[PDB]
């Protein structure tokens, strides 16, 4: 019943009070997201939105959290959804 | 002498057995005192979260894995510290407080003599000391073995300043890092959460009464985000699991709602108080003073950012723990502490808010004070006061109290929520939403309908399904608004969306998802209203089935809507169902269609539907669009044939040769009645324009039209004037904002105007005339067979010679009334000129506009006296002028005269002095009607923008 | 003679609310239309509703627009004098200077009066004593530049990273800052006090080439894709080509130039001088320089729009003024207190900051 993780100095304290939560395959979840955690950095920084993912579900299913301002969730689930799409096929 | 201390400090802190291991979210902490970059070893790590978390026993294992192991080894020596149980107040030294920790007193020489270079502190707490900082100035001390008090010392040590290169490890709550991040030098953060969210779903759907009614209730609880963030607490989840089986057990002797976090606290307090009392009885006095007492003091600790309650505030206020005890019985306001000062918190901070809420009631029932002796962290308490106002909760404490219950600072709260409808531009709609959600806090039918009385406009935007909710609850007592706007941007953008949070569905039969429904219902609460007459869809993205749903709803036999908008949205997928509404709904008489591109099915249906008798709009607008030749050829079999239509609009959309002559002919016939049309910003050359007028020479049926930014030659012209001469025109207006024309064509036109009427406005904006032409118009209006009434200049080549003309025709003149020089160079000379035969006053001009024209503080003068003593002049304009100090005083003391009758001046007011402030809240003051605006152009009496919307 | 005076000037909605359940409180234990601003929503919009128009414009003429008046909504309370700012509108963040740190804040929260930063940079305890002149910020909004007067380099801090922490030196050993500039080729500039300009290499911190003029001559500093222009309180302006390392054209001008700028799209270079005497040179053709305004305060201070139609300017005369670009012609004006001394624009054309004594007053476009 405890989970830690780092916050980026850059990132509000004001903003992370409205979490989005989305749910898909976890299969396809961990292909896509993938390991490295550079990549990972990078689209943070470009779409100002922190995820992460958590895979504690017994089922098939993972919980994905995306943190920001409607905009820039709005616009890093559309990536996420294009980017699964496009892997999916 | 170490491993004394360390057996004595795992003896000492040993309260997790199954809560402290080796998970995988501790190697994270563990590995974060490392350098991340090969230049930056971070030094401080400061922990954050929700207030409820367990943060303080991450804080103590980690000593006690320090103590016993496999946590910290590098590291030869922890101290943990306490802040919120000791007093901060009494002088001490950093070697008092270290040897209170630290039982032997031996260690510490040899321990600061070479050790500072690895020594570690642990710290919990330090968010309640927010309030002694003074703010003014603080000396900072450099070394230990100073008297000071205490606050002085962390202060100290958080600058890195008293002993240095040592790490640190502070927990600190989410609302108190307001002043820290200042303090601390490049800090690690890290975030900490409570459970899960699906661990959560479950938590409560296992709690719910389900009495026929669960989906709503349980789905009103779940996505309230305000709720649902402090719900990550499991003392908080327990509370609300309790209350809502409470609830359960004895449901029909509650009335209290069970949809937000106020019932559910209300209902749990008032059962544990009712629980004392043998019978259904009144509180006694002592009862009465003691609860009061409590109140109250719950309230000033939430004002002065104070949550440790001292023994010395409990003997203030005349409160004792057996009497909390004894009535309560409840694990409220427990005592920690093991030294002799003790010290009260409350069980949490939602009590605390909860109490400081419901002090306010009992402010005025009596007067209790002859028994006491004396932005962010106010949410929870606002919140908790707006819900306290429903009439149950009110019934019963009128019972509890014996006494009627009528709080003051309900009509506050009404004038507040009021003060926000009446705004002079537009409602911001950031307040609008939050009165919403407050008001939604307050589930009383009576209170929400005494608030929203005065709106009458209302912009919302919609992102959360919650907000669906609350804005299609509130909007039904809404009686007095006429226009709404709804920005739904991507909520609905995708088409189709099927999935399940839990394992297993929460409803064993749906088919149909949870945001159609509240959709479904948002649109048929804006279709049932009365004095709703105007919709705008805003900047939205539709589907395919959103619209339908709208559709379907809106041809209902109650909706009154006139006017139809759908400029910046994309709704390309549900315009069939648009034209299929298009001719069921008969109240509608507007329609804009603007920047939507159309392929020939759409406009085939849509020409076909427009022509059903049934169908009554009289304004259309398809700018913008992407039309064929077989567009123009339908738009043309659809005009000829037997329509209500009397306004089309086709701008910018280029216009070939065939689809020009197939409008002609279609126009010319005697059987097209229309009486408005715009054609700007097309492709239209001098040929197509000569067939235009050629083809507009016939027809008796247009008032008004529209040229601007085209081609005209003078050939057409000159056909333009040929048309316009014979009698049966029946023209009122003509727009040439943008055509380029020039020479013999002015001379035309002064001499057809020289003896004509029904026309009356008439706008020559962007053309290139000297004086030598304006010279010719003026001639020719000044004679008595003129009928014009506004005449519009804007952005001509005008100079200062012709101002003497211009006052001749000012103080000759017997009809025109609106007069605009927009982008002139006027000067100075000719206005003090054009004043000189203004201040007159033989005319009845009401209109006059004066921005731009290189105006010095010279003219002031002039212009005072011009509008001192004449009472026909009702409108000004003034901007984008310099003026100095002086001439602005006189031409505000001119203002001011008992004379004048100005109800429009157009001014920016935020670019002058103090002084000039002063005289313009003066002239406010005296004359209540005069309107000080710098948006000149949005005043509208008649209808003069008719073509640019 | 006249003096502006200052008052209260949010009040917003939820602020009046406040006020009127804390006086409540403090009324009970004592026996013993209004104006609204709208709010400055997420740090980035304000949703208001644009102000209309006498005509329609043309097809291709939709992104070209021209501002109209400006609004306060906050104010920024430092303690020391101000003389640079910086907004880099991508994080919503402000950086402002002084002679002794930078103060880092943010605009997300939603506060009358601002008091406390998101972080305090200082370089005074390093040194005995060490003051700070001028700030710069790259175009991602990833390195931030300082530089000093007993400074030994130009500072560099990293913004990308989950923590802030100094990266670089630079080193430059007796020569004041007064001056910065970048370029996209990963490289830094940098003109000291007596006119060199020395050119780092911003991936290994190598120094890469010396440029060497009169004194004083480096004060300004403004660079293309081949070309450096810099002109000081000499008088004169000069071109400097990187690859071939001397100077290729010089004008002389009546009196010290104290700014420069350049148009994002077109080749006009704008230049302020002494007397209030607004300049445009053509970059390209390089034929003649024209003059357009005359003022009777000094200049400090010009900037360019991002669609470059129409520009800005402060000084001493207690006037912050805008123009435009075709001709010339003053628009409009907002007074202030005291000697304006710098201002900086968002990436969008939607704020303007300004700092005058010891206040970064941020304002609104309102086109």
């Amino acid at each position: 019943s405890l989970r830690l993780r780092t916050r980026p100095w850059w990132f509000p304290i004001q903003e992370v009070s409205n979490p989005l939560v989305l749910y898909m395959e976890a299969w396809v979840a961990e292909r896509v997201i993938g390991t490295d955690q550079a990549e990972i950095s990078e689209i943070e920084w470009m779409c100002q939105a922190l995820l992460t993912v958590d895979s504690v579900n017994s089922g098939n299913l993972a919980e994905i959290t995306i943190f920001g301002q409607p905009s820039a969730q709005t616009r890093m689930k559309n990536i996420l959804l294009n980017m699964a799409a496009w892997h999916k096929e | 002498d170490l491993q004394d201390y360390k057996a004595h400090v795992i003896a000492k802190f040993d309260t997790s057995v199954d809560l402290h291991y080796d998970s995988p979210e501790m190697k994270l902490l563990s590995d974060a005192f490392k350098p991340y970059q090969k230049t930056f070893q971070p030094h401080t790590i400061i922990l954050h979260g929700r207030p409820g978390v367990g943060k303080s026993a991450l804080a103590r294992s980690i000593v006690l894995g320090w103590a016993q192991g496999k946590l910290f080894q590098k590291m030869s020596f922890v101290i943990f510290f306490s802040v919120r149980e000791i007093k901060w107040t009494e002088k001490s030294s950093l070697a008092q407080l270290i040897a209170k920790e630290c039982p032997d007193s031996w260690d510490l020489v040899t321990k600061i003599m070479s050790q500072p270079e690895r020594l570690l502190f642990v710290i919990d707490g330090l968010d309640d000391m927010d309030s002694v900082l003074q703010h003014d100035d603080m000396t900072l001390s450099r070394d230990w073995k100073d008297e000071q008090p205490i606050y002085i010392l962390m202060y100290s040590l958080l600058r890195k300043a008293l002993l240095p290169q040592s790490f640190l490890i502070i927990t600190t709550r989410n609302t108190g890092l307001e002043k820290l991040k200042s303090m601390v030098v490049s800090p690690l953060y890290i975030l900490v959460e409570g459970l899960s969210a699906s661990r959560r779903s479950q938590l409560v759907l296992e709690n719910i009464s389900n009495e026929s009614d669960r989906i709503q209730v349980f789905h009103s609880l779940i996505e309230n985000h305000q709720l649902f963030d402090q719900c990550q607490a499991p003392s908080v989840c327990s509370l609300v699991c309790e209350a809502l089986q409470l609830q359960k057990k004895l449901g029909k002797r509650c009335t209290l709602p069970c949809q937000t976090l106020t019932g559910l606290y209300a209902t749990l307090v008032f059962h544990q108080l009712t629980l004392k009392r043998p019978s259904q009885s009144a509180l006694s006095q002592e009862e009465q003073i003691t609860l009061v007492g409590l109140c109250m003091m719950a309230a000033e600790g939430v004002w002065t950012m104070r949550s440790v309650f001292y023994d010395d505030d409990l003997k203030n206020y005349s409160l004792k723990e057996s009497e909390i005890l004894a009535l309560f019985h409840m694990n409220i306001l427990l005592q920690v502490g093991h030294n002799s000062e003790q010290c009260y918190v409350f069980s949490h901070l939602s009590l605390q808010d909860f109490f400081a809420a419901l002090y306010y009631v009992l402010e005025g029932l009596e007067e209790w004070n002859q028994h006491f002796c004396f932005d962010t962290r106010l949410l929870g308490m606002k919140r908790f006061l707006f819900g306290l106002m429903n009439k149950d909760i009110l019934k019963t404490l009128e019972v509890l109290f014996e006494y009627p219950v009528i709080p003051t600072v309900e009509q506050k709260l009404q004038h507040w929520v009021s003060l926000i409808a009446q705004q002079v531009n537009g409602t911001s709609p950031m307040d609008t939403l939050d009165a919403f959600y407050c008001l939604f806090e307050s589930q009383d039918e009576e209170f929400v309908g005494g608030a929203l009385k005065r709106f009458q406009e209302v912009w919302l935007l919609i992102n959360q399904k919650m907000d669906l909710k609350v804005s299609s609850y509130c909007l039904k007592h809404c009686q007095n608004l006429k226009a709404i706007r709804v920005d739904i941007r991507d909520l609905l953008s995708v088409d189709n969306t099927l999935e399940l949070c839990p394992v297993v569905t929460v409803q064993e039969t749906q088919c149909k998802p949870l945001l159609m429904e509240w959709w479904g219902n948002f649109c048929s609460v804006l279709g049932s209203l009365r004095n709703l007459k105007e919709l705008d869809l805003g900047d939205s993205i539709l589907s395919q089935r959103a619209m339908k749903i709208l559709c379907l709803e809106l041809r209902n036999q109650s909706c009154r809507i006139q006017k139809l908008t759908f400029k910046s949205a994309e709704v390309v997928s549900g315009l069939k169902h648009l034209w299929k509404l298009l001719f069921s709904n008969q109240n509608l008489k507007y329609l804009n269609l603007g920047n939507t591109p159309m392929k020939d099915d759409d406009m085939k249906l849509a020409c076909e539907a427009l022509k059903h008798p049934k169908c009554s709009v009289e304004t259309l607008r398809l700018d913008s669009c992407e039309l064929t030749i077989i567009g123009y050829e339908m738009i043309s079999t659809l005009l000829i044939s037997t329509t209500r239509l009397k306004c089309l609009s086709l701008a910018k959309n280029r216009v070939g040769v065939k689809s020009m002559i197939s409008l002609g002919n279609a126009l010319s016939s005697s059987m097209c009645l229309l009486q408005k049309l715009i054609l700007d910003n097309c492709g239209l050359t001098p040929a197509s324009c000569h067939l235009l007028v050629s083809a507009l020479f016939s027809n008796q049926n247009l008032t008004h039209l529209c040229l601007s930014n085209n081609s005209l030659g003078t050939e057409g012209v000159q056909q333009l004037c040929q048309f316009l001469r014979n009698p049966e025109c029946a023209l009122q207006r003509l727009i040439l904002n943008h055509c380029n024309i020039v020479d013999d064509a002015y001379g035309f036109l002064a001499m057809r105007l020289a003896n004509n009427t029904k026309l009356t406005h008439l706008s020559l904006t962007m053309n290139p005339v000297g004086d030598g032409a304006m010279k010719l118009l003026c001639e020719a209006l000044k004679e008595p067979t003129c009928y014009l009434q506004e005449l519009e200049l804007v952005d001509c080549q005008l100079t200062q010679n012709c101002c003497e003309d211009l006052a001749c025709m000012i103080t000759t003149t017997k009809h025109l009334k609106s007069l605009d020089l927009g982008n002139n160079a006027l000067g100075d000379k000719g206005v003090i000129t054009l004043c000189e035969g203004l201040k007159q006053s033989s005319s009845s001009l009401r209109r006059l506009g004066l921005g731009a024209c290189k105006l010095t503080s010279n003219c002031c003068e002039a212009l005072s006296l011009a509008i001192s003593c004449n009472p026909h002049l009702n409108s000004l304009n003034l901007v984008k002028n310099d003026f100095s100090t002086s001439g602005m005083l006189k031409l505000c003391s001119a203002f001011q005269c008992p004379v004048s009758n100005l109800g429009i001046i157009g001014l920016w007011k935020q670019e002058y002095y103090a002084r000039v402030r002063r005289q313009l809240e003066e002239v406010e003051f005296v004359k209540p009607h005069v309107v000080i605006d710098g948006d000149w152009y949005a005043s509208d009496e008649d209808d003069r923008n008719w073509w640019k919307n | 003679d006249p003096q502006p005076v200052w008052d209260a000037e949010p009040q917003f909605c939820q602020g009046f609310l406040i006020q009127g359940l804390w006086e409540l409180f403090m009324d009970s234990r004592q026996k013993n239309a209004d104006k609204f601003l709208k709010p400055l929503s997420w740090g980035s919009e304000v949703l208001e509703s644009s102000c209309n128009q006498p005509s329609t414009a043309l097809w291709q003429l939709e992104r070209f627009t021209v501002p109209q008046a400006l609004q306060k909504v906050r104010v920024l309370k430092h303690q020391e004098l101000l003389l640079v700012v910086a907004v880099s509108s991508f994080t919503r963040h402000v950086f402002t200077c002084s002679q002794s740190g930078i103060k880092v804040w943010n605009l997300v929260n939603q506060v009358a009066e601002d008091r406390d930063p998101e972080s305090h940079l200082k370089c005074s305890v390093q040194d005995n004593k060490v003051y700070l002149r001028t700030c710069l910020l790259s175009s991602n909004s990833r390195t931030l530049f300082a530089g000093g007067y007993n400074l030994p380099g130009v500072i560099v801090w990293d913004l990308a990273a989950p923590s802030l922490y100094e990266k670089c030196q630079l080193p430059c050993e007796g020569l004041s800052c007064q001056a910065l500039a970048n370029t996209k080729e990963n490289m830094a500039l940098a003109g000291f006090t007596d006119g060199t300009v020395r050119i780092w290499d911003l991936r290994t911190q190598e120094i890469v080439r010396n440029l060497k003029g009169p004194t004083n001559s480096a004060r300004n500093l403004v660079v293309k894709d081949d070309n450096i222009w810099t002109g000081g309180l000499d008088a004169c302006l000069r071109c400097w080509d990187l690859r071939m390392a001397k100077v290729s054209l010089e004008h002389l001008f009546q009196s010290q130039i104290m700014s420069l700028a350049h148009s994002p799209t077109e080749d006009w270079l704008l230049l302020g001088l002494a007397n209030g005497q607004h300049c445009l040179f053509n970059s390209r053709k390089r034929d003649q320089v024209l003059t357009v305004d005359t003022k009777d305060n000094t200049i400090l201070g010009l900037k360019f729009s991002p669609n470059g139609k129409w520009w800005a300017s402060v000084g001493m005369g207690n006037f912050i003024t805008v123009h435009s670009m075709p001709t010339g012609a003053k628009l409009f004006q907002v007074p202030e207190v005291g000697p304006v001394r710098c201002f900086d624009m968002t990436e969008n054309g939607r704020l303007i900051i300004t700092g005058s004594r010891d206040c970064a007053s941020v304002y609104h476009i309102k086109y």
